[PDB]
């Protein structure tokens, strides 16, 4: 009853007991803690890609970036990120600086709306010049 | 076009985005003129986003 | 998220598919068989409605 929601709606002789007498003599030789401590990080599931998409206005809201710099700055980002997560300096499995050329590499960058344009000004913000451009005032 | 001002160049760019409520010559000409040639038609996509 | 990273490069589509060729062109293309929808069908009658 009264479920409450997480996301923004609209506008917003009784026992004489011969059978357990319990007493731990048993350890898990795995470790049950361990698994629920790595079973809980497998268990955060996959994260989401922002980026590249219209909001709610129209607007692409990814930030003003070149695409293959981006996309080579991600695998920094991953590889900064892995070393925080290994807690040595260098990240020992690292996602870039191999010896492998990815220079067609193409990340989903809001420099480019959906009809394949440059988003240095915004969508709701042309159209708002576009119908700008045609008024009429009083006589 | 970038830059800050876009207002008057849609008039100066596409003439015959207008209408034509007179007889003045400017709106003959552009009753005369077709319809379906203003804008974007040809575009070459190569990827995905 | 859900269909969210659909939402970029044309989303006007129709149907959606993955495939690889190997090496000499071998495209092998899967294309899973579509059932049909629940919330689209109900979108249908009321709009019959």
């Amino acid at each position: 009853k009264r479920i409450p929601r997480k996301t923004k709606g609209k506008s917003s002789p009784a026992t004489a007991e011969p059978g357990t007498s319990n007493c731990e003599h048993y350890k898990a030789r795995p470790g049950i803690a361990s698994v629920q401590k790595a079973t809980e990080s497998a268990e955060l599931p996959m994260k989401n890609n922002d980026e590249g998409t219209p909001d709610k206005r129209g607007n692409t809201k990814g930030a003003l970036v070149n695409e293959h710099v981006e996309a080579r700055d991600e695998a920094d980002d991953a590889t900064k990120k892995q070393a925080k997560d290994t807690e040595k300096a260098k990240a020992q499995v690292t996602y870039s600086d191999t010896g492998i050329n990815n220079a067609n590499e193409l990340s989903r960058s809001g420099n480019v709306d959906n009809e394949g344009g440059s988003n240095q000004k915004p969508m709701s913000t042309r159209i708002a010049e576009a119908t700008s451009a045609i008024v009429s005032k009083h006589p | 076009l970038p830059g800050p001002d876009a207002e008057k160049w849609y008039s100066i760019m596409y003439p015959t985005r207008m209408g034509t409520p007179n007889v003045s010559k400017i709106c003959n000409f552009v009753a005369s003129c077709v319809r379906n040639r203003v804008g974007r038609f040809d575009r070459a996509q190569m990827m995905n986003g | 998220m859900l269909l969210e990273p659909l939402l970029s490069g044309d989303p006007r589509m129709t149907q959606l598919a993955i495939q690889y060729q190997q090496y000499n062109g071998r495209t092998f293309n899967v294309i899973p068989e579509m059932p049909g929808s629940v919330i689209a069908d109900c979108v249908q009658l009321t709009a019959e409605v």
